[PDB]
């Protein structure tokens, strides 16, 4: 399709193909995933996090 | 005068300690109280066959 570019208003030279892809939400979020310590618990065997 | 000539350094041991009539029982730090210890009842075993 021709295409204009939203930042510039002027058009794309190349044309750009467009369509409706079926996408799936994948379980892995990144919410779920952030991790920090600084410090905090211990083994009890081993005085190591 | 013999020690030396089996490899055995004698101010770090004796052919006398290899074989063991005591064993020492490590500090309760080195084996924790809590799932429920099992390196106690070792010991345990080896206090009742004794």
């Amino acid at each position: 399709d021709y295409v204009t570019s939203g930042i510039t208003g002027e058009p794309l030279e190349a044309y750009i193909y467009f369509g409706p892809v079926y996408y799936q939400k994948l379980k892995h979020m990144v919410l779920d995933k952030m991790h920090a310590r600084a410090r905090g618990p211990r083994a009890v065997l081993t005085r190591q996090p | 005068e013999d020690v030396p000539l089996l490899l055995m350094n004698p101010e770090a041991g004796k052919p006398s300690d290899l074989i063991l009539t005591r064993l020492l029982v490590p500090p309760l730090c080195i084996r924790p109280s809590v799932n429920e210890d099992d390196l106690t009842m070792k010991l345990t075993e080896i206090i009742f066959l004794n």
